[PDB]
């Protein structure tokens, strides 16, 4: 199954403060920060060469053509919090937020060890890296203008 | 390619066991690079669920493979 | 068709238990050492097959690491 | 590389004699014997289940249809003697050994952790097991001829 305009189900996105250039505890419980946005679903596009360290496998990969295509990866989320135990917390996308026109959410399996459902962000027909992260912006917004919203009723 | 089925055997053993091993690592070791660790085992889960299908699709095609919930067995 | 990642990580995971297992069977005395020498041989060739695989990713997508990276002794 | 007439090097086969349920001790340096003869170049066909020990991967493995194809998998030699440090011999396989004839042998890869060129004995052409398990004791026979020609120089 892929949702295409608006999710079902409240995803969680685990934040490593670490990961990011910038404060973003903001968007742990976030006020009106859809007005520049921190690249909290984006996914790594590469492994850095960390000598000692083995590589890392990449969240998404292009084609040769520079395009990337669905079914290739992306941003992993789940369906409950803190599956992650090591991250400062979680970024909610909550049910019923509406997906960015050229993106899809991926029902993939149910992980056992983790004991939560897995659900993978991507492309829903192949685009440039820019595009795609435009889009991935565009939905941490949509996330946070959903957050108001609910708690509005 | 399509790998051979015994690839696919084989790799879905690995993954498995190297996910138990550095599953039983994150939780009773207190490795240096512990929240590097726990994505990479969100990384290898993900393959691991790709070459499941990928084992779900030989079974339909050769006949004497073992079922892939004996592959990934704890021994 | 497997995607690239997947492909890393099985030649990762194939290369990572055959080197603790390789080392074991020369190390220990594993309780069957003779049926461990033969499951190698069968993990070589698994390696071999996940290796010519990647080698046609590579030409197929952009940002893989090589081959040699991979299965590099940490 | 295959071959299909001749072989063009002398390969060697790890005996385990406790896969055999005769004493293969006499083909480790046989006179002519031609007779039944014991199944050393056999590969698996299955995995045995014994509980608790994980499953040994089958040498080679027949589609739907019960047909085993060329290029999956098949048994294993090498190019020099004792690769299998734990093994009971090597039965030889000389240069210039006749090739049953819907047979061939592969040169796959140099294995470094082994330090020896393996090669894959295989079908062919696609066969039941009864066709392949019968060229490859005739494969034996023709080794051990080989031996005795080898021998009278």
């Amino acid at each position: 199954s892929y949702d295409y305009e608006k999710t079902s189900l409240t995803l969680y996105r685990a934040v490593f403060k670490a990961n990011y250039d910038g404060d973003v505890g903001r968007y742990l419980h976030p006020d009106k920060e859809l007005a520049e946005v921190a690249p909290l679903l984006h996914p790594t596009f590469d492994s850095p060469n960390t000598p000692g360290v083995p590589a890392r496998a990449p969240d998404i990969v292009a084609g040769r053509d520079g395009l990337y295509a669905p079914d290739t990866g992306g941003t992993s989320v789940f369906d409950r919090a803190g599956v992650l135990r090591r991250a400062d917390g979680d970024f909610v996308i909550p049910d019923g937020t509406d997906i960015p026109p050229d993106l899809k959410v991926k029902q993939d399996s149910y992980n056992k060890r983790l004991q939560a459902t897995h659900y993978t962000i991507m492309p829903a027909k192949p685009m440039y890296r820019e595009v795609l992260m435009g889009q991935l912006d565009n939905f941490v917004r949509n996330a946070i203008r959903r957050q108001w919203e609910k708690a509005r009723g | 390619m399509n790998l051979k089925p015994q690839t696919l055997m084989v790799a879905i053993q690995c993954v498995a066991a190297r996910t138990r091993e550095l599953d039983a690592q994150l939780q009773n070791d207190d490795p240096q690079n512990a929240a590097e660790l726990e994505q990479l085992l969100v990384g290898y889960d993900l393959a691991a669920d790709d070459l499941k299908n990928a084992y779900e699709q030989a079974l339909g095609q050769y006949s004497g493979l073992p079922p892939y919930d004996r592959l990934i067995e704890e021994p």
